[PDB]
């Protein structure tokens, strides 16, 4: 949809402050803890999934990271 | 305007040769441009707003659905047809539903079917880009003088237009002499890649390849009385229910969602002609024609009062407010900044000459005080008035303050904050011409990143860096990385 | 009808005890104060001291504090009054009037009763 | 907002075609095409972050993969 | 919604960023969360929209 | 039905060799008791309806400073001394000025003076103790007869009055015989270690050290004319200015520090009687002398019908509520339950013997059905009517639940929470001793602990446990930890 | 047959008597009368005075 | 008497809710967490002593939550 | 309550006496040592608690200390 | 001289009107008229019926 698109990480920086800059700074974070802890299940397999494919810990942890972000927002 | 206490208002002090600065002009916030021997004057740019606006693209975001048909055919037959799919009014979708001798088909199985319905769109949102050449920068100069009434009065000062079409301009101050203007007003904010579309009685600027990006349904947007809607699909959906039948309904009216799209989109005045704030402008300064108002006048030989308590502004700046209590009106203030335990003349004015102009009139003086304790003298003799007065902060304090704000600076304007404040210069031309490639190729590779998304590239930059061995990759990893989380962590100002 | 009654006029000699009586009904008697006021014949008004019968508490007068002593006997409603050793001097006439409890009803007094006039002579 | 949580991935699957399945079913992936041919400086970056985290091929396709589909969502 | 209505898990409709009433049938409501709508714009950091 | 749906009762069942089962009865929250030939019966306590309190001493919470009398002796001299001092109504502090000339001494340097204040207090608190002599308990007891509207009615029992003086009753229900209460209200809760206090209309339960401890000015009770206070000062503030005067200043009402002082204090009702809420005994439940409402009652022969829509507990026992459409007024339900077509009949039905009584009123039975889907049938034949309920679960959450249940008994409960259910078992009863050992050695270390130290101790215990070589050790140290992690999770309930 | 309303969000919205309250720097946070009032939806920020 | 020693160490309790449980739950962690908000340097010096006292890493951590814990709670 | 966060520490001080410096220079040092009093039994549990974190003498001794400080100004 | 009073403190206070509303389970909340009022401090609390 439209809002699935926001106009953020354009090259239009100024000093005024952008539409809804505040409430949209964190709309994303909300979200994705929302849905986290809405569906703690989720987690457990993320760090399967981590710890199966990433042989050192900061594999682990990136992986880990990037699984919990992009599920709840693939959503 | 004369802003004082704005927290913006950026001193600039000095000139290069031919007495000229160049400095760039924000709307949030002043410039105060104080030289030797020359009035000082805080300038801004005021408003910038485009005279007339061409409609390139208009999407609507409601949609009323009405002449809703429906043709079918049996399993083996194929696809079905309407005589309206190729009238561009009507939008639809071919489905498969299941025919029999129950739905008058003679042979079982999966048949073709296709419904098309009436589209139109009861409310638009009409993006209108914005031709370069017919901006209007308006650029407001106060002359600093001491007034009574003006410490941070919005409303007095000299305007001066800035377009493209004349844009050196000299604004005659009052008995200040005639400042010149050498502007760019052809090298802010690239309105050439921007759409200023207007929603309904609020426009927004929003970057020209987003506006093409949108999934509604679009116009030419040629101001004709019948439209033709392209790529309706967006808006209408089609249901295909349990597979026996289609039924097409209007997603409904998407301008909450188009308003939660618009998030980090700067805002803009849209109340009769457009007005657009949030704007920067590169006026180049000559004052080779200021002059000062009282250089011919004596020097007060009378005391003066406080009518006002001093106060500090935000960049360490006091004011004073005086009243001269005697009877040669045209004068000059003598101003002593007299440190602590010492007569050191450590603290100086940013009124250029503080001017008494009758004996009623009021007169508010800016001087910037030491760092430490100090007392400061406004007149002659064992009777004149001593302010004492303690700024609080270091020098210390000052170098991270400016190092911070001009950081700042460099993160909205990017390669242009080189030439704030910029008095000529060969280094600092280098400088600038080395952060325009360096900037380039960031901004290449960090368009689009999220306010989080940069902190945590930039984290993961950091972390690279600090585990690489290969000592040219990890300092430049690292330093890229503390960069990247300035930016993440200023970025959506 | 919310109203004050005394326990009624009293004499005794100097150098005897008086429990001087008033009786409160028509109200919640919990949520104000008796404030026990006194007046000489032909003197000023003297408030004395005042009682909270929600629970006991009593703030005497500087001058009163150990002379009096007052009880507020809530199962009957009555705010009773006693004097340890009444003297020739204290002569008067015995108010007890009803307040407010916080600080803007301290001093304001409404549905006094009638007053108990206690004569001290030989 | 309210349209980045969408009802999707729960519980309740039945034979009826849910609302907007058909259009619902590509909209996260028709953004993350359009954000990433829109913005191709990110894909070189993403390889980059890959490259130097991923010691096997597998770990850097997934953390390319991941870098990939996060972003343009996070926006 | 307003004459199309939609079966929607229970923890889902807890969780839609709009701000909720008690559903009282109550002629005044008292919106919660109403600061979900209304979007505050500190504009030039002078005055407050 | 007085306790259905109460959200806190807890089912016992089972009795010993005697047929009796001993429970303990909090306030919050009922038992109900069945057996295999025992009618189903709900027993809940009420109040304790303490009487005859003593009051041992008095704090008082805002006084009065009167009488403010002084004394200054010149410098070099022994201290000021005020016949005040010796008086008991008084509050005097010693303190040091400077005296001079100017002040009339003769010689200077710091000289001694004494401020004699005359403490009033005017509101204060009264600590009572009540003596186990005196103690009462009133238990309502409810064999929930299948009865019209009697689900949850809080006004409708049998009540048995357990003092410490005839602790052993015996109450007479109307119907079902005449149940046993063989109980011992001394170690119900320790009324000798509590102190009832009462500030104003509201008071509190107290722990006595607590209220002895409490920084604030006492007497002993003894309803005396003047009383002598002891420890003034709390209220008293003496401020010396600049060493050349003091002055005395009342603090003021202690109110509010005082209601902040009691978080975590039980509240407890004043008026209409002491009637203390949130207390707890054991009693032992004879039922040897318990009936049933006509076992012998010929079985119905005519269909039920519903009356009201089936509701499931909060503890998942169903509520049928059925009218009798038969002629044969006293009569025995025929219950019956089934699951998935098979006769298992694993439901159980918790009213022991549902009996309709009139045949007019419409008679209501709480059974308790199989996790699966059940078909519940209240008739003989093909008019019987049928009931299926799906009761969402698993037996493995039911004895976690149970389990958790359990913990937070023997937290609200120590020693004697292994006497809830208790038939006096022989392992039951070891379980008994070894845990009231381990507690007392417990409650010992971590008495005063408050709610967030308590966790943050168990996390460190667990630490240290974890990280200790010494497993003999390792073991002790993680189970205590994680006992106190639990502990502070279900602390200031 | 019957259904129990339990929630009800909302989606569109109109706002009306809009107030305004300020304070000076050092002073502190700024407070209108009707932030307790549950109709009113309000927001603090800093501006420069 | 003074707020100082409310009375929530005695090992009486009940089923019951005690006076004001809910505020009084949270009110001491609540003043700590204010205290340092409001002076962040004592962060530094509590950081500096538990770094010049603990060898362990169990050391210094448990000296800095107590030294961060005392000093608020003390005052 | 307010009680509970004094005026203590702030760098307002004066040649002239404060208000209830006397109580309240003691207060605190009173109430500490009321509670480690009436409770023995933590001096136990403290004196455990240090023995075992606490490898030298001056982290004993200083673990002991804020132990038992920290907890009855915890309460 | 010429101080210039703000942040008035209550130190004591009073209620005089206390006003209840309980729903059933699966209703929702329990809303009162008296809950948009700006004189009213009150608090949700749920009560097994
Ligand atoms: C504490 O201070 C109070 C005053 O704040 C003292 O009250 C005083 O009590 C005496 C008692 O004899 C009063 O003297 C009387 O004065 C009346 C005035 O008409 C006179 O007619 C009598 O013959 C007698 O002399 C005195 O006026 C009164 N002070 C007042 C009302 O201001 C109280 O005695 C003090 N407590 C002590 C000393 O223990
Ligand atoms: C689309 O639908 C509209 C109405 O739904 C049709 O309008 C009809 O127009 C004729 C004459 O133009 C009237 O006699 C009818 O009464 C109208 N129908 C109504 C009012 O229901 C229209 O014909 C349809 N088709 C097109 C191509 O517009
Ligand atoms: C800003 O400047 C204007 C013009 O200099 C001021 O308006 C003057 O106000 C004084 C008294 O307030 C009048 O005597 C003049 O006649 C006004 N001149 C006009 C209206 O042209 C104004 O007061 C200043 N301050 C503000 C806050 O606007
Ligand atoms: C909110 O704004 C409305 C209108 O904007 C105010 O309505 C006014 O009401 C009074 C009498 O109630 C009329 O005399 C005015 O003419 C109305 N103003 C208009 C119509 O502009 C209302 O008072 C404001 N305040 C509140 C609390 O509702
Ligand atoms: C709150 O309680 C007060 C009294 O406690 C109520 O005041 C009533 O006011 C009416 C007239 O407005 C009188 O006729 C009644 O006698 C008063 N009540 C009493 C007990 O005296 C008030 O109505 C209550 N409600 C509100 C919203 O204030």
């Amino acid at each position: 949809s439209v809002a699935l698109a926001p106009h953020v990480g354009m090259g239009l920086d100024t000093r005024a402050q952008t539409w809804m800059s505040a409430e949209g700074a964190w709309r994303q974070i909300e979200k994705v803890e929302t849905w986290a802890f809405r569906h703690p299940g989720f987690t457990i397999l993320a760090l399967f999934l981590a710890h199966y494919i990433g042989t050192s810990l900061t594999q682990k942890v990136v992986i880990f990271i990037l699984l919990m972000l992009v599920t709840p927002s693939m959503t | 305007m004369r802003c004082v206490g704005v927290g913006n208002r950026d001193f600039v002090e000095g000139l290069s040769g031919a007495t000229w600065v160049d400095v760039v002009l924000e709307h949030g916030g002043c410039v105060t441009t104080m030289a030797k021997n020359k009035p000082t004057l805080d300038i801004e740019l005021q408003k910038t707003e485009a005279t007339q606006l061409a409609t390139l693209r208009k999407l609507c975001i409601e949609g009323k659905i009405t002449n809703v048909t429906t043709d079918s055919r049996c399993p083996t037959q194929g696809e079905a047809i309407l005589p309206e799919e190729q009238d561009q009014n009507y939008v639809c979708k071919h489905t498969y539903v299941d025919r029999g001798w129950g739905n008058g088909c003679g042979l079982f199985g999966k048949g073709s079917l296709v419904t098309c319905a009436k589209f139109q769109c009861l409310e638009l949102i009409e993006g209108k880009v914005v031709q370069h050449e017919n901006l209007k920068y308006t650029v407001i100069i106060t002359v600093h003088t001491g007034d009574q009434h003006q410490v941070g009065n919005e409303t007095q000062g000299v305007t001066a237009e800035i377009t493209p079409q004349a844009s050196t301009v000299e604004a005659i101050l009052p008995e200040y002499g005639t400042l010149g203007l050498e502007c760019s007003p052809r090298t802010g904010l690239d309105f050439n890649e921007m759409i200023l579309l207007t929603m309904k009685n609020k426009a927004w600027m929003v970057h020209r390849q987003w506006f093409f990006d949108l999934p509604l349904p679009w116009t030419s947007g040629a101001t004709t009385e019948t439209p033709t809607w392209n790529k309706k699909e967006l808006l209408v959906t089609f249901k295909n229910a349990h597979a026996k039948k289609q039924e097409v309904v209007v997603l409904g009216s998407q301008e909450g969602a188009m308003h939660t799209a618009l998030t980090g989109a700067t805002e803009i005045q849209t109340s009769g002609g457009t007005s657009i704030f949030a704007g920067h402008l590169k006026c180049r300064l000559k004052m080779d024609k200021l002059e000062l108002k009282g250089m011919s006048y004596a020097m007060c030989s009378n005391a003066f009062v406080l009518k006002k308590e001093v106060s500090e502004t935000q960049h360490g700046t006091i004011l004073i407010k005086v009243e001269y209590k005697g009877e040669d009106a045209p004068c000059k203030i003598p101003f002593s900044t007299e440190d602590g335990q010492g007569k050191a003349h450590n603290g100086r004015l940013i009124t250029a000459n503080p001017v008494v102009t009758k004996k009623e009139e009021l007169v508010n003086i800016e001087a910037e005080p030491p760092f430490g304790e100090s007392n400061i003298i406004i007149g002659i003799g064992d009777k004149a008035l001593r302010i004492n007065w303690y700024k609080k902060g270091s020098s210390i304090g000052k170098m991270f303050e400016a190092t911070a704000r001009g950081a700042r600076r460099m993160a909205i304007l990017g390669d242009t904050a080189w030439d704030f404040g910029s008095v000529g210069g060969v280094l600092n031309s280098l400088g600038k011409m080395v952060h325009q490639i360096f900037g380039s190729a960031y901004t290449a590779l960090f368009s689009g990143v999220s306010w989080i998304m940069k902190i945590g590239i930039g984290v993961l930059l950091t972390w690279i860096g600090l585990n690489s061995k290969n000592t040219s990759m990890s300092f430049s990893c690292i330093v890229i990385g503390i960069i990247t989380l300035y930016l993440g962590a200023v970025v959506q100002a | 009808q919310v109203q004050l009654v005394q326990s009624g006029a009293e004499v005794k000699k100097p150098g005897a005890p008086v429990k001087v009586s008033c009786e409160a009904s028509g109200y919640t008697f919990t949520d104000y104060f008796i404030h026990w006021v006194r007046q000489a014949p032909g003197q000023g008004l003297e408030w004395m001291g005042w009682i909270n019968p929600i629970s006991g508490g009593t703030n005497y007068h500087p001058r009163f504090h150990g002379g009096v002593t007052m009880t507020r006997d809530t199962s009957m409603k009555v705010a009773y009054m006693e004097l340890k050793r009444l003297t020739s001097d204290d002569t008067a006439v015995y108010f007890c009037a009803r307040g407010r409890d916080f600080r803007g009803g301290y001093s304001q007094l409404d549905y006094w009763g009638q007053g108990t006039l206690v004569t001290v002579s030989s």
